[PDB]
């Protein structure tokens, strides 16, 4: 499914062609330039050239979907699909995080009868029995705001890993509040 | 077919062109050179001097009284007989009065004393001459008359005749004459003269006319001056329009004739047998058309060579085998010394001594601009040695 | 300066799209022979011949061609043809006796220009690789074959050429170009990155630069220490490393848009020349001496490159090679010059000592001009 957008300028026309090359997304730019206009239009190429964020869109996208399917009926995620590994290969990729994306990850650390019985009474303690051999974790979504973002609290156990996802186009204190109080109420519902 | 060596000749530098010129674009001038471009433009060549290099230099040129809409045909230029002094200029152009052609032809010459070698100055002095034909070349001759010699201009016109323009000392300007009083070979033609050539004879008074018209029509006459008749006349019928004839001796003299559809020829022992003689060049067709042609030495050897250059971009060089070099055989005859290839079809050339060395450089006018070649430097300089420690020797075996 | 007309050229059809840097002229079938390589998006490489207008043999890979190469990195003593995909792919070929690739492995995507050169001076040859977002790695070819990575630098200005130049005391050093007309040094530690400015209107040229260029006969492996650099608003800049500070040799304001750089030697005596190509297909040639020699290709251009082919009787020449819009490629291979300058005959016979002893021994004044010009006329002209 190829797809082609155009913009027009004094200088000339600009191309854009999107497409797909086996597991990548690519994004190619042309020109057709029909002096001082020439270097008009190399200027204007080049700020075209520096607004594509490739990057930060698939950040922010990976991170919505994960957001969307933490209620677990989303039809983005079907049955068999690990999140912890699909997050843990996330972080792999994208461990600086990009400057221009609005949504945040962070990541943490803090028996296996007590999971499983607390798994067992999960929707007392407003957590989830979503399973991925079928293992489960539990995650905790909730609306918060700050100065609006959807705060996702996933944790499973393997000693358990959480992860705290804030999800606002692209164009931290408000993490940090969030964080403190993340491994805050999982000690005080470790009783 | 097969060129006996390599070319000695290395590129200098190449002017471009915004537009294209035609075979009467180049002329002389001075060692200046004068290129005349279709559409009004006049670009002269030359060489400054620096220290211990040498650099190009193309300039352009300004003439007063031509329209700005008029399309040039052809120019050319002279020198004045040695008893005057000055340069000579004339063009001949074509305003486009409507939808009909309105030929003119202007002469520069300035006469105000010490300055009538400023081509900027000689640049503005233009007269103004209607024509009532199209005009096809513009030539010159010198012609002898009392115990003087005057320089008049040859034009040929699209009425099949030949018009002279001569000076009048009196009022300091050009009048044409009737052409039958100095030069009775010119008359009674029947096509259009695309080429003509006039060689005199040194030391004496009389001289050969030569020329070649659009249907083939070739005509040589050999002339006396002093009694204005014509003492022998051959012709002959060729195919195809004459691009270009001219007068050499091989050592006796002999014609180059170069058409445009058949291989050029050339006739040898002019004097003696005619038109009979004719030797022609192996394999110079198979290049498209012939335009220009040069008969010099580009060998250094003291003895000429032809040089015939094609629309198909070549620039073949011809040598003779002098029968003093003994193969009957391969009898005494043309065959291919080298060849050399351009990027445009090629129009004029000339053999001028631009950088000042005292060795000569050829100028060679594509579609595309003027391009100069120059002889191999290392070449040319290893050989001179030779020939220095040659003389010196001998000066010391023959003084001692 | 001087202007010349170059004639002789042979035509190539080419039928795709390519980037500035995927292609390259080098021996891919060890016969000490040169032939071309280019690398089209679609994903097919063809590697020309002789002067056969159609390609010699062509090699498929998978994915869009970003880099090609043509080097010994497996450190075997053998030529192997490289190809580097946009998507982080990585095939080899070899073709010393279609073509499917005899190794594959991913690598990081976004590349954008590629090196082959033993960095460290430990005598095995080592691939750099620039990417698209100011990043540039490096890699080592290390037998079970497989590539292993090494240090890796991060810049702010953009990565548009790589080099390896002879630094101040015999050591090869890494150095990349940087927007503005600077570059940049990359410390092989096995701060890394050492930026150098060189003036200047804008900071966001784009900026291109050569290193190790020759500088005399039989003295390539034996030394380097000269490097250049262009930008896209037309200036060329040759310079020298040494040790103290970088010594300017020349620089050179013209007004095209240079965007490619290369080294060649056309007039034979040992010292190389920059090459210069604009889009419009101005090309200029500069030696070492501020002397200009310019030629025009009335076209424009996609892509450039120079040196050493292998057109006409089996022999390696010096050319340049144009990629054309009309599905064209163009070879000139006849661009040698006897010189750079102009000179007529009397300043070249001047120099010979042998022509002041000769010509006073006949007698004549060397200082009279006219004479030496009648001397000299009569002895082309009239040898007898």
């Amino acid at each position: 499914t190829t797809y082609h957008l155009q913009r027009a300028l004094p200088g000339g026309i600009i191309l854009m062609e999107l497409a797909f090359q086996g597991c990548y997304f690519c994004v190619k730019q042309f020109a057709l330039e029909c002096s001082q206009l020439s270097m008009l239009f190399t200027e204007e190429c080049d700020k075209v050239r520096d607004l594509m964020h490739v990057h930060s869109f698939s950040y922010d996208f990976h991170l919505r979907l994960v957001h969307q399917h933490v209620l677990g009926a989303h039809l983005v995620l079907r049955h068999g699909y690990h999140l912890t590994t699909f997050l843990r290969h996330f972080l792999a990729h994208h461990p600086d995080g990009p400057h221009f994306g609005r949504n945040h990850i962070y990541q943490g650390t803090l028996a296996h009868q007590l999971y499983n019985y607390v798994a067992d009474h999960a929707s007392s303690y407003h957590m989830k029995p979503l399973r991925m051999h079928n293992e489960y974790a539990l995650v905790s979504a909730w609306h918060s705001s700050g100065s609006d973002f959807d705060v996702s609290l996933l944790v499973c156990h393997c000693r358990l890993q959480f992860f705290v996802v804030l999800t606002s186009f692209p164009r931290f204190p408000p993490l940090a509040a969030e964080v403190g109080m993340a491994r805050a109420r999982l000690a005080q519902l470790v009783r | 077919a097969v060129a006996a060596g390599p070319c000695p000749l290395r590129e200098d530098s190449f002017t471009r062109f915004s537009s294209q010129s035609n075979v009467y674009g180049l002329a002389g001038g001075a060692g200046e050179l004068l290129a005349a471009t279709l559409k009004g433009k006049v670009l002269g060549f030359r060489y400054q001097d620096l220290r211990q290099k040498i650099r190009p230099v193309a300039k352009e040129l300004q003439f007063n009284y031509i329209p700005v809409d008029a399309e040039i045909v052809s120019i050319d230029t002279f020198n004045k007989s040695p008893p005057k002094r000055g340069l000579v200029v004339g063009i001949t152009f074509i305003k486009d009065s409507g939808d009909k052609g309105s030929p003119f032809l202007n002469i520069y010459c300035d006469y105000e004393p010490g300055s009538e070698y400023n081509l900027d100055s000689i640049a503005q002095s233009c007269l103004n001459l209607e024509l009532q034909f199209t005009p096809f070349q513009l030539c010159h001759a010198e012609v002898q008359v009392g115990d003087q010699l005057e320089t008049v201009f040859l034009l040929s016109g699209n009425d099949p005749a030949i018009h002279l323009y001569k000076e009048n000392e009196g009022l300091h300007q050009f009048e044409e004459q009737p052409v039958e009083n100095l030069f009775p070979e010119l008359t009674n033609l029947t096509s259009s003269v695309l080429w003509l050539d006039v060689h005199n004879f040194p030391g004496t008074s009389r001289r050969l006319s030569a020329l070649g018209c659009q249907s083939g029509y070739v005509r040589v006459a050999h002339v006396d001056q002093r009694s204005r008749e014509v003492l022998q006349m051959w012709s002959v019928l060729q195919d195809g329009p004459i691009s270009r004839v001219i007068v050499f001796s091989l050592s006796e003299y002999s014609v180059l004739v170069a058409s445009m559809l058949e291989p050029a020829v050339v006739y040898r022992d002019l004097l003696n047998r005619g038109l009979e003689d004719q030797l022609l060049l192996p394999g110079s067709d198979q290049f498209d058309s012939v335009l220009c042609s040069l008969v010099t030495d580009v060998d250094l050897d003291g003895r000429p060579e032809v040089l015939v250059a094609t629309y198909g971009q070549e620039l073949l060089c011809y040598k003779y085998r002098g029968p003093e070099s003994g193969l009957p055989e391969a009898q005494h005859g043309f065959h291919l010394l080298w060849q050399r290839s351009f990027s445009s079809p090629l129009l004029a050339m000339a053999h001028v001594d631009l950088t000042g060395d005292g060795l000569q450089e050829l100028a060679v006018v594509s579609l595309k601009g003027v391009h100069i070649l120059q002889h191999s430097l290392i070449q040319a300089s290893e050989l001179v040695l030779t020939r220095l420690r040659h003389q010196v020797e001998q000066r010391r075996r023959r003084l001692q | 300066m001087r202007s010349v007309s170059y004639v002789q050229r042979v035509a190539l059809e080419f039928s795709g799209s390519l980037f500035p840097h995927a292609i390259c002229l080098g021996d891919v079938d060890n016969d000490t022979l040169n032939e071309l390589v280019v690398g089209d998006t679609s994903g097919k490489v063809s590697v020309y011949k002789n002067d056969d207008s159609r390609p010699w043999l062509t090699c498929s890979c998978q994915g869009m061609l970003t880099c090609v190469g043509v080097g010994d990195v497996c450190n075997k003593g053998k030529n192997l043809l490289v190809a580097v995909s946009a998507e982080g792919w990585f095939h080899l070929f070899d073709l010393t006796p279609e073509q499917r690739p005899v190794f594959k492995q991913h690598i990081p995507a976004n590349t954008k220009v590629m090196l082959i050169s033993d960095i460290d001076g430990d005598g095995c040859r080592e691939l750099v690789v620039g990417y698209t977002d100011r990043v540039v790695r490096a890699f080592r070819w290390e037998e079970l074959g497989q590539l292993v990575s090494l240090k890796k630098w991060m810049l702010e200005g953009q990565v548009d050429s790589l080099s390896v130049t002879l630094g101040p005391l015999g050591l090869p050093e890494l150095m990349v170009s940087q927007p503005g007309c600077a570059y940049a040094i990359l410390l092989c530690t096995w701060r890394d990155v050492v930026l150098h400015q060189t003036r200047i209107h804008n900071k966001n040229v784009s900026t291109h630069l050569i290193g190790n260029i020759k500088q005399g006969h039989g003295t390539e492996s034996s030394g380097s220490g000269l490097f250049a650099l262009c930008t896209l608003d037309g200036t060329l800049k040759l310079m020298e490393e040494m040790e103290e500070a970088d010594k300017l040799l020349w620089s050179v304001q013209v007004d095209h848009q240079l965007f490619a750089l290369e080294k060649l030697d056309v007039t034979g005596n040992g010292h190389e020349e920059v090459v210069a190509c604009a889009w419009d297909g101005q090309t200029y040639i500069i030696d070492h001496n501020r002397t200009v020699v310019r030629f025009q290709v009335d076209e424009n251009i996609r892509a450039f490159c120079a040196g050493l082919y292998a057109c006409k009787e089996g022999r390696n020449s010096p050319c340049l090679v144009y990629v054309t819009f009309n599905q064209k490629i163009y070879v000139y291979w006849e661009v040698q010059l006897e010189r750079m300058e102009s000179t007529n005959l009397v300043k070249l016979l001047e120099t010979k000592p042998e022509y002041h002893s000769l010509l006073q021994e006949l007698g004549v004044d060397p200082d009279d001009l006219p004479v030496t010009r009648a001397l000299l006329h009569q002895t082309l002209y009239h040898p007898d």
